[PDB]
């Protein structure tokens, strides 16, 4: 299941289970736009910033 | 209900606005002191979907990712403030401007409006007014038994009475110049009013630091170039054709989905 | 379930995206300094079936749209404030929040306190302050904005219009109102004078028109409509096959 | 929408400029000390779809590639400062210049 | 989405490129020293299918197999470097070339372009420059109190001063000739830059080695023949209509394939 959903605290959960990355469970900055990459790299953009 | 239909609808509306501007420009050909208008369009937003520049892979990034655009929308209509060609009407009261100034009139409400048209008349009380009856500042009073009214290049209005070899000065016609001339709000009736984007009205003598020279017996016709309007009409018609075809194509696609 | 509905659906969505790109190109046919967009389609993952060799597809997905940065045609505005670019270069315009965007629309105006701004009112870097009693504004080929005043027989130098050049012009982010912001794929905004270091020249009194060719868009609309019909027929065939299966 | 349309549009403006110059010259026939105008035109942008001289192969070079051009633009409208014919009005206050001077 | 439609797409776009060539030639009819362009087209790909020449029946070959081809692509646009008609304007500063030479001009960025337009002007410092303000090379400087400027057909420039009955040579106007004149890259403003397909610039004074002869008071008008342009209009229109007809026929075939 690739339907990944963000939380208000910013952690990545799939069906309520936090997603596991290379640093353990993945925590993403709150209120950011995410672009998963062909190798799973997660890029975070803060709205308003260039 | 479908995105392409909204985009094509916006395109159709923009082309209709362009045609409206063209028709307004062509309808005011015979208007004196008229400036032709040109509309400028911008695109509307851009759906993000895939953020370009994101990491496509651990060592590589996405070059120019997937952006989906919306339709188009008109930004603004800018006037072309250029000296309309002059015309000799051989009238002592018609005044034309050679430079970049405006005449000031008072509306009945007490506020001040600005007009470039110089077709002036005299009212029953002897004051110089415009064709709409608005009193032109600075309120030059023409006396009862005038023989000839002389308006010079620097804005002096003189009246030559009977049996007097010297002319009697009865006023001083000044011109108002703005920092942003296109920012004035046109209320119709050949009248523009000051807005906050048009700076402040700077009064000046007609011949000084940049006010134009006043010509008596001349009228400034409109600057509308008509061949350009015909070519632009052809362009607008073809663009409206293509946008309507896009609408029809979208209509044909949704039909097959309904049939499914 | 497992079938071909999704393949055909992913196909339709691709035709929808292509039609959206075409409609965006056609709607902006009157914008000054607009680069047409082209959507690139490139298929999804493949499922491999092992023998005791064959690979089944999954559909098609849009990857990235490219803006074609060719030099558009010039048209006439006889307005002294409008400048078009001959070559590759971008005007730098300061947004109210503080970050500088980059535009190619050369239709400019002077605001209430001097200052050269774009049609949307945003101020244009490098900042120009036009004097009030200016008689004629002359913008040279190399970006020198000189102003003539009544009396003085020599024009007064006011400012230089610098062009910002990017090494990758396609990667700029289109923020909306005819403005681009630099991105990680179009980094290092190189400020230069117009005419040197690959920067373009400036034509005063001309504006750069859109890059949208019409015939390509119309024939592409024909192709999109017909491919959409084909994918709809495939969806209907899968629907009928599943209907026949369920009735057993 | 079509490049050919823009190119023709310019050409039309250029010819209208030529017509206006001719009309202005004819309107000032009887005026003294007049210098007739003349408009000069130049090539507009040139789209380099295929670069002339591009190295198509390691040995052959493409001669005179696809240089699609845009319309035309008037460079300027220059006045022809030449000595007009002298005419005798026989007034003491009328003066004429023979060379290339100007009254201040 | 279907081969015939792609082939017809190349067709429409290429007849447009023609149309652009025609329009560019027409817009520059009044341009001095202009050369008309002509586009050349080539065949696109040819799908092999059945190979022509492959042996069938062991001892009989197959002649002319299925060489199904794709559309058309324009090879290049070549300028017709022919002598335009000379027009007399009776000016000391207009120079016309009658042979096969080019004037050399220095761009302020450091490089040198080549122009054939001979309408020259004088800047405030007395240098001979082009009408766009670009300074001609070698570098003809004209004295302040010049009474008459004489440019010979050998390219020598003489100025007649007051109190001197003998003209003084103030420069020498040279012509640049190339191996291939079509390979120059036109950058606009009647300027050509040297490319690697146009060889190298060969300096020669006017009258020797082939450089042409310079006429004073004459301008080399454009060589555009306009009736040929109208006949080319009529084709560029009929061919485009027929290609659009092919597009329509393919569209109908696909529509019936879809509807079944």
């Amino acid at each position: 299941n690739g339907n990944i959903q963000v939380g208000p605290t910013g952690q990545l959960t799939i069906q309520g289970h936090p997603v596991i990355g290379e640093g353990g469970p993945i925590t993403v900055p709150e209120g950011s736009e995410i672009t998963i990459a062909a190798d799973g790299t997660i890029s975070a953009l803060n709205p308003g910033d260039p | 209900m479908i995105s392409s239909l909204w985009i094509a609808k916006t395109g159709l509306d923009a082309q209709q606005t362009n045609m409206d501007v063209i028709a307004n420009n062509l309808a005011n050909v015979s208007t004196n002191g008229f400036k032709r208008q040109r509309a400028v369009f911008e695109d509307l937003l851009y759906q993000t979907i895939r953020q370009p520049g994101a990491q496509s892979s651990e060592q590589t990034t996405l070059p120019s990712g997937l952006q989906i655009g919306t339709g188009v929308r008109p930004v603004a209509t800018e006037r072309l403030h250029s000296q309309g060609n002059l015309s000799q009407t051989n009238n002592s009261k018609d005044v034309a401007i050679k430079g970049q100034g405006f005449f000031q009139v008072m509306l009945p409400d007490g506020t001040s409006a600005y007009t470039r048209d110089g077709s002036f008349q005299v009212d029953q009380n002897g004051q110089l007014v415009t064709a709409g009856g608005f009193q032109v500042q600075p309120a030059i009073t023409i006396p009862a038994n005038a023989l000839s009214i002389t308006i010079g290049r620097d804005g002096v209005v003189s009246v030559t009475q009977q049996g007097q070899a010297a002319p009697v000065q009865v006023g001083q016609l000044n011109l108002t110049t703005f920092m942003n001339d296109t920012g004035l709000e046109s209320i119709g009736e050949n009248l523009y009013i000051e807005t906050q984007s048009s700076g402040a009205p700077n009064e000046s003598t007609p011949g000084l630091n940049g006010a134009g020279l006043l010509y008596q017996g001349y009228v400034e016709t409109s600057n509308v170039n008509v061949a350009e309007e015909l070519v632009n009409m052809i362009q607008v018609q073809r663009a409206y054709e293509i946008n309507s075809k896009a609408v029809s194509t979208t209509d044909q696609m949704l039909q097959k989905l309904t049939q499914l």
